[PDB]
């Protein structure tokens, strides 16, 4: 019984420095939406960062609030044109029986944009 | 030891409306960079310019803080008093950070030319002002702050160590 728990977040300028504050930002706002107390209901957490981001890795930041027994993983986001620019985005596997409607997903700075619109597009078909 | 002042001048969060955020970003930016044991001095406070000069004065003269860093309200609004508040308790100015800063946020987004932020001297005591939004916070602490530990020497402040790999200062 696990619940997928989205995040984002974007920084200005492709640094160590401003890639381990936003990660670190992003969780800690992640897991107090959702009244998170033990990193062990995490099943793991993954990371996809856009092209333009590439000087350390979200687990570095994951680490640094001592998450080590957490399983980290990170890959590149599809560089699709226009789309926003260096952003980090979150996918964390909660263990819970949260419902599904219940459950809060974070987008922070600029990633504002990327939440979800429940009234947008939709199809006769 | 080393103590450095983060002050957070928002209304909506020294009510309790809002997390702090900005300021959280500052002291993990600080605690990057610093290798060397420091204290962090840390308030939350409203838009009035009456109190952050009182804040400002506080950590500086009494609670002797090295380095203290504002947040908030460097705007073109009313309410927007955080610069004032930094020349009435400050000597000297350090013109440099502020044309450094905008220069940079300038880069990215047009909206840099309407910052008021400045920076100066109280003593031995370096203020900086930085903005509200913690994306640009880590852009500005990254462009100012390889000077910092040099200027502290220079005010016979506590020397400060830091993490070459997160950022490097002159000397």
């Amino acid at each position: 019984m696990v619940r997928g728990i989205r995040g984002a977040i974007t920084v200005n300028s492709d640094t160590p420095t401003s890639i381990i504050i936003a990660t670190i930002l992003l969780l800690e706002k992640m897991l107090e939406a959702n009244g998170i107390q033990s990193y062990e209901e995490l099943a793991a957490v993954i990371f996809t960062v856009t092209e333009d981001l590439t000087s350390a890795f979200p687990a570095e930041a994951a680490r640094q609030i001592g998450m080590h027994r957490v399983p980290l993983l990170s890959a590149r986001e599809v560089p699709v044109p226009g789309s926003l620019p260096r952003v980090i985005r979150v996918l964390a596997l909660w263990n819970t029986d949260t419902p599904q409607d219940r459950v809060r997903h974070v987008y922070l700075s600029e990633a504002v944009r990327l939440r979800p619109d429940l009234e947008s597009a939709q199809l006769e078909h | 030891k080393a103590k450095i002042g983060i002050v957070t001048v928002s209304d909506r969060a020294s009510a309790g409306i809002t997390a702090d955020i900005s300021g959280k970003a500052i002291i993990l930016a600080l605690n990057l960079y610093l290798t060397s044991e420091w204290e962090p001095i840390y308030q939350v406070i409203p838009d009035e310019q009456k109190v952050i000069e009182t804040t400002l004065i506080k950590m500086a003269d009494i609670q002797d803080c090295c380095l203290i860093v504002t947040t908030g309200g460097t705007g073109p609004a009313k309410r927007d008093v955080t610069p004032e508040a930094t020349e009435a308790v400050c000597d000297r100015m350090m013109p440099g950070f502020g044309e450094l800063m905008r220069a940079e946020s300038l880069k990215e987004v047009p909206t840099a030319i309407l910052s008021r932020q400045t920076a100066g001297l109280r003593g031995d005591s370096l203020i900086v002002n930085l903005p509200g939004d913690p994306a640009s916070i880590s852009d500005c602490l990254l462009a100012v702050f390889p000077a910092i530990p040099y200027c502290i020497d220079l005010m016979e402040g506590p020397y400060l160590e830091c993490n070459e790999a997160m950022i490097k200062p002159f000397r």
